[PDB]
RNA sequence: UAAAUUAUGGUCAAUUGUUAGUAUUCAUAUUAAUUUUUUUAAAUGUUUUAUCAUUUUAUAAAGGUUUAUUUUUGAAAGAUUUUUUGUAUAAAAUUUUAGGAAUAGUUAAUAAUAAUUUAUAAUUUUGAUUAGAUUGUUUUGUUAAUGCUAUUAGAUGGGUGUGGAAAAAUAAAAAAAAUAAUUAAUAUAUAUCAAUAAUAAAUUAAAUUAAUCUAUUAGUCAGAAAUGGAUGCCAGCCGUUGCGGUAAUUUCUAUGCUUUUAAAUAU
């Protein structure tokens, strides 16, 4: 959740929530610091995201065109076989 | 020919999944899985039939 | 309640459970008598140590079992006091005689379970003799000083700071581990110096220091000063 | 044969199975398999002059 | 499959037998050998000998096999409507799959995937992939596209040849353009007074007489949209002079004067003494016919009080880069195309100097 | 018609395996990452002040259990099982333990009281 | 966007949301319990199969003795084992290309495997979270920063295309005499 | 024949080998180093990096051998008393050795990498191994100890008493009295040596 | 097996019934005697059915509801259900 | 045989090698993490992997699509799987070749433990089992003194008819006493008497 | 584990090695029929329900399952099942609408044999070529009206006799002599 | 209209009832179930926000449906200075009742038509519509086997129509926009329909952490196992032929004796 501490700006109202998120400057500075640290984490995280993306793309190229090699040979063979069976026919 | 071959819950007794790709294209089902009404009761029909039995081509 | 019925967990050390009526019944039909051939005390030519490990006071109190009534193979679980490390435990004589089972602490006595005596490491009395005085004093401190300095033995120490007693490992205290075993935390020596409760304050000193110097703290600092001919592979980048 | 299906006898089951038998199915030749007799002699007294628009 | 009390997917791949604690046979300390064989292992039916699924049960001949050789030719046809939808989809995916997230290499991926799905990668797709890849400054993958097209025995039209020669020039490899020339564009002619100007589309398109439909085998009736069938009719507008120009550029780029002199001389002569061929109208698939919209609801030019926002209705920022203000090269007269050709040759001289 | 019950009772021997009883190499995870206890702040001086400032929810009445803890170390030495032994109800003890480990992480139990 | 919200199992955004890699298993006695690594949508239905993109694997959270390998006097190998099956082609696809999310427990797992760095939630409570000030960071950065082109090319090789053509395979792929 | 559709151009691919390509190599996809023992990998990594790479298997093997010569030097004279109620059993060394030999030769564990290390790892004094086992056979024949379990006659009533690894006492089984020397066990020892 | 004798068990093995009458009936020759037949009631889907069954049970102090089980055949024609215990 | 067919005893194997670790940017803060209590095995699965039919091709070090395993040692390192560990992830395989020496066969007299063999507990003593018709047993380590080529394999591939059989039925319906032929057993007495047994 | 006996069971939570994880649905329940109606008055005109009714579709014995392999799939490669049909035109009373009778196939695996069933379709012929008794090819398409998903793709065999019959002003085919069967006796004389 | 061999290959189909002249899948058998037994669930307070508001949080109430249920990306994923695209709502197959008749805001063309547009309309005996029963097309049991016999559950109209999509009025066990927490899997005594517990059911003892439990039935003519005592076509037994007529190895009772030991009995 978004943490609401007790020294956030208290809203005096009976018609609604008792505490408005508004920060003591200290809280803002703090939050900034913590969030810098997690930025450090997510940098490497998304770095790995796109790294694996190109890894997967490259493997797809190589294996898929190996596949197209073998497959085309197959369907060329079948087609030859057919036109032969039709000459025989 | 026996009871153990009746249980298709083994992956060895069941036509594999990828066939449905080979017919409708690869990664085709990921679309279907996000559909509004799914699996109650029915899902977008999953076609797996051994490729030498296909009525279309053969 | 309901959950009372659940069988406990049986870890790798422990054999047969006997938790079910089927498992209890055939042993319920065994009735032992102590003859001259069964009595533990007759066999002290062999099992003398086992005899001097028994708690003679506590067993006759709690179990109402005399020491002359205890078979060498006795299945009853009686109280023991370890004559090495001085800890109390409850087991059956049968299990100490048939295989060696005894206080659970002295299981980890040697530096590694897999290889019992294979250590080439010096004892504690030698490598770090300043530890022998920090051991909580049960009178067995001369036996505990005999252990390997790499030993995984779980020992209790009196904390320097608050003078209370906590429980840590000998090798965790020294920091040294045997080649081929798992490295401990690099800081383990400083951190086990005190109580788990007294440890925080002293080890937070250098951090406050490093944020005093540069006004900025990153744990990086150690690794950085580790930096101030390495064979490397040909790469396919080109 | 489970005894709850169809009649209380067994043979009632096989009498309704003959309704599903493959080589017994309804076609242009065999028709009205289930009630033949309600439709019997129905048009005897119905006189219908056949349809001729060609001489 | 998962998360249920009876969930089968977790048991469907092999696992070493688990004894962490007492599983009811007191497995932590108990040697389970006979328990393994007679109970834990699945059997054909209650009481029968254990059914062995191990590697020794299958024959040897499973490992004698080359890859993907179990596959058979799959003829999958589909509604005409669906072909249009699918070709469009693959086209716009080859252009770009994701916004800044697109790697150049992804165009190549999508072309390949298109083949793997048993579609025929028509001419539009090839040209698009090549232009995309080349404009990303990646020249090896462009030739890889061409080689894919050659392996599929798709006869390149004149447009496709143009694109591949653009890739050749920018790469400066003459040896590609030479083989490409020799194989495909040889018989390419110019247009003369006796020529008929843009040739009508002559293809029948494919139907079946009721005897063809009934008596033929299954494959003779199978029409997948195949690029080769209309190749004649893609070439009906005579873009030849472009091919000759590109080829001049290549022979120059690879540093050979005689051949270049040859192509450029042929081209010059024809441009002077032969009629200007009729240009082809804009390809519906490569560039899209503008669809009608009212421009009324639009962020105004001054919408942001801090700057000048460019808008769909008009451009207030001004041109970032100067444009030459000439129509697409095919709309030129023959003399104009002569001029254009010289400026092109010069541009290649410049490029070669910079390389 | 089957009134008779099963034909056989299938039972397997128990025969201890010398291989499964072989000594296991062990590490204690307190060796790999050493445990420690944070000393009280001026913000949170006592275990009771703590249980007071971790009391937020109407249904997590933490402050009511002050007696079930003798001191500071008693709190941070408790785990959930041993915390159940002492008779603290369910979601309450999860609030407590959560609060403790949170304070250990460098996040003190400062949060607004939602009861009102 | 439900009028009366389903109160117990809320989420973020509409359902089905972006696919997230979860660990889930039916609850049972602790002695038999296993988990499933599963790529599925954000909003689950009653049975988890309805939205299930892929099945990544089984993970058993019980340290096991290795009876498959021969009893080995090597110290480290006779620590107990923890068994997990990862499908890493599907993982790299989903995570990399499809841009998944991750719950924390699977993250810890895949960290152990070497597919991901250790998670955000794995805390040695020994060390604190670091401090920062921009001028010191700036001094360190001015101290060490690599060349622009080196960096650009590294980003090229990591993110965009890896496999490249050395001049050699060019020379080997370009046509010979009769069509040259 | 020529009715119904034109002949698909891809047919050509059958009769003409010119058109069989693979645009890429086997591992150009980023997997090139998969084969640890391929010449390509030996060229990429160089030798010292391969040493670094296999150091772990080397120390595995050295660990096996070290355990073996520890047990040999411990139990070498077969009969003594090495511990509180525990005494020497040749059988210990035997069974460990069999564990080793199964790591090498068995078809359920087949760990054969262990044997590629012998020309280096193997200790020079352990080269003669079955010789050393024969010497142990000679030491095993002492008169004060039982010919079957090698426990001392005076201090012990049964076979297998106070031995952790003993075969002779099983879970719900019974205790067997010590067996006595005579021509039977003499030629048993003999046949074992053989 | 004769499946129509079980009509009032309605697919259940045992039934619960309330006592109403107890009368006597004479079995099919050559078996003479008096067979005690209890006339019972039970309800299903708010229909009240009168069940008629053979009393083989042991009656103690006065009690109301019985437990009905179906058997094989008995001396007395027409009575399919038998009595297990009385509650 | 040994001289003529040298390649029938495998002297070679895929060496256990240490993998390089992936860099952790978080530095020392997380370095504790991958270092833990246990070993962590990871075997791959997917469409191209885990099929018994293809097993050797998948363990083949020459094949680049070869199934991938990894192990985190408790100190945090990573190494490739030992061949045993690799084989653990396939359904268990039985190898016994009957052609030269007899492979050891399961469900024998000296093999089968008591409760399956007899329906009673029978004490295991190494001396004089009358039921098993043996006089005495010296109990050496099974494969030690015997020659290795002699060890062939095991065969479990049949029904153990004394113990459990298919399509179990009563041999004879009357008298009520006979059961299926798997139920053989001595009569249990009228209530048990326990004699104290140090004797 | 479904292969283990009643007595052989220990844990009900897991499969120890492998195999199929099976829930036992209890097949023998002795389910019964409740009789709520008098044999005289049953509240339906055409049919009466006196016993337990077998339910499901494909769960129905004897099983009758879709057979892809017949004449239609023999001649055509269909993108989707039922995308092509060959049939006869029966009646045109509706403008630009041809009704078509078509055969398809059912397989009984118990007896190992096939049956042909028949079904009517509305097909859309713009321009109104189809005369009753034409052999036509028919395809799946865009939804046209409430019941028309099919259009006439090609006339295989036209009706030459019927067309010449129309040209002369006569109906394509003589109207069937009797209509549907009745349960009455119609006495209609002269 | 000829044999075949470079020899066991391409990896296991195998059926167990003691009946009573004969004809016909039908009592008493095994396996699977219900009879049958608290070791796997769980308590209320969802949460931010700019304040009487506005952002986030989309399929377990019932009704009874057999020519039936079908769909997008505009939300999130999602990467980026602004515009950008096209593909979707449609169908085909499989559909139950012992004895069988008509159904209906209704078809098709026109068109952003017509409570009275135009027409020789549509559904049905190749079984309709009403009406009964019933939660539909990878799940079970038996079996050597084409079979027979199960499979839950979940989509119930509109009426200021919000939302990307109505799935929108208790009944989680989906972390829900700051790392709440992971030393966690334990949840006390409730429920719904499930989830098979007599787990070495009897002699040498548990390489524990000692926690839950004190645990028994049947037969005794035929067919393993009998004698006294009553009773006298009675009382009663009855899976079945049948037994009971002062001598009942078939009833009742007492005592023994029999069993191949998760029970008899009922469905
Ligand atoms: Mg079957
Ligand atoms: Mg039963
Ligand atoms: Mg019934
Ligand atoms: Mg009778
Ligand atoms: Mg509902
Ligand atoms: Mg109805
Ligand atoms: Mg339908
Ligand atoms: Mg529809
Ligand atoms: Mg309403
Ligand atoms: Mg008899
Ligand atoms: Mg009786
Ligand atoms: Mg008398
Ligand atoms: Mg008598
Ligand atoms: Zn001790
Ligand atoms: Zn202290
Ligand atoms: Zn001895």
């Amino acid at each position: 959740r978004q943490i609401r501490p007790y020294y956030n700006l208290p809203s005096k109202s009976e018609h609604g929530r008792k505490m408005t998120g508004f920060l003591t400057p200290y809280r803002h500075w703090m939050w900034k610091q913590n969030e810098l640290w997690r930025n450090v984490h997510e940098a490497q995280f998304e770095h790995l995201r796109r790294v694996y993306k190109r890894q997967w793309l490259e493997s797809f190229r190589v294996n898929a065109d190996e596949y197209i090699y073998k497959y085309n040979i197959t369907k060329a063979a079948q087609l030859a076989q057919w036109e032969c069976e039709m000459k025989e026919q | 020919s026996f009871k153990y071959a009746t249980k298709l819950q083994h992956d060895e007794m069941r036509q594999p999944y990828y066939i449905h790709e080979k017919r409708y294209g690869i990664f085709s089902n990921e679309r279907n899985i996000a559909k509004a009404r799914r699996g109650l009761p029915f899902i977008t029909p999953l076609y797996t039939k051994h490729m030498n039995l296909w009525d279309t081509d053969t | 309640s309901r959950w009372s019925s659940v069988w406990p967990n049986m870890r790798y050390g422990s054999m047969f459970l006997s938790y079910s009526v089927g498992r209890k019944l055939p042993m319920k039909g065994v009735n032992w008598v102590t003859r001259d051939s069964n009595r533990l005390l007759n066999f002290s030519n062999r099992y003398s140590a086992v005899i001097s490990d028994i708690d003679v006071k506590r067993t006759e109190e709690e179990l109402n079992v005399a020491l002359s009534d205890i078979r060498w193979n006795d299945h009853r679980r009686i109280y023991w006091k370890c004559s090495f490390c001085g800890s109390s435990y409850r087991k059956n004589v049968s299990v100490r005689t048939k295989y060696h089972a005894g206080c659970n602490f002295c299981k980890k006595k040697y530096p590694s379970e897999v290889r019992g005596e294979q250590h080439g490491s010096p004892p504690v009395s030698q490598a770090a003799p300043e530890l022998t005085e920090q051991l909580v004093d049960n009178g067995k401190r001369d036996n505990l000083a005999t252990l390997a300095v790499t030993s995984k033995f779980y020992a209790e120490w009196t904390c320097r700071g608050c003078g209370g007693s906590y429980r840590s490992t000998i090798r965790s205290r020294t920091g040294q581990v045997e080649a081929g075993q798992c490295t401990l935390h690099p800081d383990i020596v400083a951190w086990s110096a005190y109580c788990p409760s007294c440890s925080w304050r002293p080890n937070m000193v250098p951090i406050a220091e490093e944020v005093s110097r540069s006004g900025q703290f990153l744990g990086l600092e150690r690794s950085m000063e580790e930096l101030g001919p390495i064979p490397r592979r040909k790469r396919l980048a080109c | 044969i489970a005894h709850w299906y169809c009649g209380h006898k067994f043979r009632h089951r096989f009498m309704r199975d003959k309704r599903f038998h493959p080589s017994l199915q309804a076609s242009h030749d065999a028709r009205n398999r289930f009630s033949k007799r309600r439709h019997f002699k129905t048009n005897r007294w119905n006189y219908q002059q056949a349809y001729r628009d060609m001489p | 499959k998962v998360d249920s009390f009876h969930a089968n997917t977790q048991y469907q791949h092999a696992w070493p037998l688990l004894s962490h604690d007492d599983l009811g046979n007191s497995d932590q300390s108990n040697n389970t050998k006979n328990i393994m064989y007679s109970m834990y292992m699945p059997k054909r039916n209650k009481g029968t000998a254990p059914w062995f699924r191990g590697a020794d049960t299958y024959s040897v001949k499973y490992c004698e096999q080359g890859r993907y050789e179990y596959q058979r030719y799959l003829m999958i046809n589909r509604f005409p409507s669906e072909y249009k939808k699918h070709f469009l989809s693959f086209l716009s995916n080859i252009r770009m799959s994701s916004g800044s997230a697109t790697i150049p290499q992804e165009a190549l991926h999508w072309l390949l995937r298109m083949i793997v799905d048993n579609f025929n990668p028509q001419h539009v797709h090839y040209i698009a992939a090549m232009k995309t890849l080349q404009s990303a400054g990646e020249l090896d993958m462009a030739r890889d596209v061409w080689k894919i097209m050659e392996r599929q025995q798709t006869w390149p039209c004149t447009a496709t040849i143009c694109a591949y020669l653009d890739v050749c020039v920018e790469a400066g490899e003459k040896t590609w353009a030479m083989e490409a020339w020799n194989r495909y564009c040889t018989e390419l002619k110019f247009l003369e007074p006796g020529e008929v100007d843009p040739k009508p589309i002559s293809r029948v398109p494919f139907s079946l007489t009721r005897e063809e439909l009934l008596y033929l085998p299954k494959w003779k009736k199978h029409f997948d949209h195949d690029p080769n069938l209309d190749v004649m009719d893609l070439n009906r507008f005579n873009r030849t002079r472009e091919v000759y120009l590109r080829m001049a550029q290549v022979m120059l780029a690879g540093g050979e004067r005689n051949a270049f002199q040859h192509f450029f001389t042929k081209l010059e002569e024809a441009m002077l003494n032969k009629p200007t061929p009729v240009p082809e109208p804009p390809n519906p698939h490569l560039v899209r016919r503008p669809r009608w919209a009212p421009y009324e609801h639009c962020k105004s030019v001054h919408h942001s009080p801090w700057r000048l926002q460019n808008n769909g209705r008009a451009l207030a920022l001004g041109p970032p880069v100067t444009i030459e203000d000439e129509m697409q090269s095919r709309f030129f007269s023959n003399d104009q195309f002569l001029v254009h050709s010289v400026k092109e040759v010069l541009r290649i001289v410049l490029q070669e100097h910079k390389r | 018609d089957q009134t008779y019950g099963p034909h056989k009772s299938y039972k397997y021997t128990y025969m201890p395996d010398p291989r499964k009883l072989a000594p296991i190499e062990t590490t204690q995870r307190s060796e790999i990452v050493p445990q420690s206890i944070r000393p009280p702040t001026s913000y949170v001086p006592n275990h009771e002040t703590f249980l007071e400032r971790a009391d937020i929810h109407r249904l997590r009445p933490t402050s009511d259990f002050k007696a079930s803890f003798k001191d500071w170390n008693d709190l941070f030495t408790c785990d959930k099982r041993q915390l159940r032994v002492r008779g603290i109800p369910r979601m309450t003890r999860d609030a407590i333990r959560t609060a403790v480990q949170a304070f250990q992480n460098g996040n003190p139990p400062e949060r607004f009281d939602t009861k009102e | 966007a439900r009028a009366v919200i389903k109160r117990r199992s809320p989420q973020l955004w509409g359902a089905p949301g972006a696919p997230i890699i979860r660990m889930r298993g039916h609850h049972v006695v602790w002695k038999f319990q296993s988990y499933d690594l599963v790529v599925e949508h954000t909003h689950k239905r009653r049975n988890s199969d309805i939205r299930l993109l892929h099945y990544l694997g089984k993970h058993c959270p019980h340290p096991q003795k290795s009876l498959w390998s021969p009893d080995t006097p090597v110290a480290q190998d006779r620590h107990l084992f923890m068994l997990t099956t990862v499908d890493i082609d599907a993982f790299k696809y989903w995570f990399g290309v499809k841009r998944c999310r991750l719950s924390m427990k699977p993250w810890a797992l895949l960290a152990k495997a070497g597919l991901l760095p250790p998670s955000l939630t794995q805390n040695s409570k020994i060390m604190p979270k670091p401090l920062f000030d921009k001028e010191s960071l700036m001094r360190y950065y001015l101290a060490n920063r690599k060349d622009e082109d080196v960096m650009a090319r590294e980003k090229y090789l990591n993110y965009e295309n890896s496999m490249v053509k050395t001049e050699e395979e060019r020379a080997a792929e370009r046509p010979v005499a009769p069509y040259l | 024949l020529y009715k119904g559709i034109p002949r698909p151009a891809i047919t050509n691919l059958h009769y003409e080998p010119a058109w069989r390509y693979t645009l890429y190599q086997a591992g150009a996809h980023g997997a090139q180093l998969s084969n640890p023992r391929s010449p390509f990998t030996a060229k990429v990594l160089g030798d010292e990096l391969m040493q670094v790479r296999d150091i772990k298997s080397v120390e595995h093997c050295k660990a096996w051998f070290d355990r073996l010569q520890y047990l040999i030097n411990l139990h070498y004279e077969a009969v003594g008393d090495i511990g509180e109620f525990k005494s020497r059993h040749t059988r210990h060394v035997h069974e460990f050795f069999v564990a080793f030999h199964d790591a090498l030769s068995s078809l359920d564990f087949r760990d054969t990498y262990l044997f590629d290390q012998f020309k280096a790892v193997r200790p020079p004094e352990l080269s003669d191994l079955f010789g050393i086992f024969l010497e142990m056979e000679a030491n095993y024949v002492h008169e004060d100890y039982c010919p079957r379990c090698s426990l001392p006659y005076s201090t012990t009533r049964y076979c297998g008493e106070g031995d952790v690894d003993t075969p002779f006492r099983k879970h719900r089984g019974r205790w067997a009295p010590h067996q006595k020397w005579g021509r039977e066990w003499y030629d048993v020892v003999a046949r074992r040596a053989e | 097996l004769f499946f129509l004798r079980m009509w009032f068990l309605y697919g259940c093995c045992l039934r619960f019934v309330l006592f109403v009458l107890c009368y006597y009936m004479s079995p099919r020759l050559p078996s003479s005697g008096n067979r005690r037949v209890l006339y019972a009631v039970f309800y299903l889907y708010n229909f009240v059915w009168m069940l008629r069954c053979f009393f083989c049970c042991f009656i103690g102090l006065v009690m109301s509801l019985f437990i009905i089980e179906g058997g094989g055949f008995v001396d007395l024609p027409g009575v399919k259900y038998y009595t297990r215990i009385v509650s | 045989y040994r001289r003529m067919f040298p390649e029938m005893i495998g002297r070679t194997g895929e060496p256990v090698q240490q993998y390089g670790q992936m860099p952790i940017w978080a530095g020392p803060h997380r370095q504790h993490a991958n270092k833990s209590e246990h070993n962590w095995m990871f075997a791959e699965i997917g469409v191209n992997v885990g099929h018994e039919a293809l097993k050797k091709l998948e363990l083949d070090p020459t094949n680049e699509k070869r199934r991938r395993f990894v192990i985190r040692q408790p100190d945090g390192t990573l190494r490739s799987a030992k061949m045993s560990e690799m084989r653990a992830w396939y359904w268990k395989e039985e190898w016994a070749d009957f052609r030269f020496w007899a492979p050891q066969m399961e469900w024998g007299i000296e093999n089968t433990p008591s409760q399956e063999q007899y329906q009673e507990h029978v004490p295991d003593t190494t001396d004089a089992d009358f039921r098993k018709q043996r006089r005495i047993q010296s109990r050496p380590v099974k494969w030690f003194y015997e020659s290795h080529y002699t060890r062939t394999g095991s065969f479990a591939g049949f029904q153990p008819l004394r113990f459990m059989q298919r399509r179990t039925e009563r041999e004879v319906r009357w008298p009520d006493v006979i059961n299926a032929a798997v139920q053989i057993q001595k009569r249990k007495p009228a209530a048990y008497i326990f004699k104290a047994i140090p004797e | 584990p479904w292969w283990n006996f009643q007595t052989e069971h220990r844990q009900r939570c897991v499969l120890m090695y492998g195999g199929a994880r099976t829930k036992n649905t209890h097949n023998a329940n002795h389910r019964v029929f409740i009789k709520k109606y008098k044999r005289n008055a049953f509240p339906n005109r055409t049919r009466h329900h006196w016993a337990v009714s077998m339910t499901g579709v494909l769960s129905q014995r004897p099983r009758r399952m879709p057979w892809p392999y017949d004449l239609t799939s023999l001649i055509f490669n269909q993108p989707r099942q039922g995308s092509d049909k060959i049939g006869y035109v029966v009646g045109t009373s509706m403008l630009k609408t041809a009704v078509v009778a078509t055969n398809h196939m059912v397989y009984y695996p118990k007896f190992n044999q096939r049956v042909s069933r028949t079904k009517r379709f509305f097909a859309h012929d713009e321009d109104l070529a189809c005369v009753e008794g034409d052999l036509v090819h028919i395809k799946q398409c865009r939804k046209i009206s409430k019941y028309k998903h099919y259009y006439v793709f090609s006339i295989l065999e036209p009706n030459v006799e019927g067309r010449e019959r129309l040209k002369l002003g006569l109906k394509a085919v003589p109207p069937p002599l009797f209509g549907y069967p009745v349960s009455r006796r119609i006495v209609k004389l002269n």
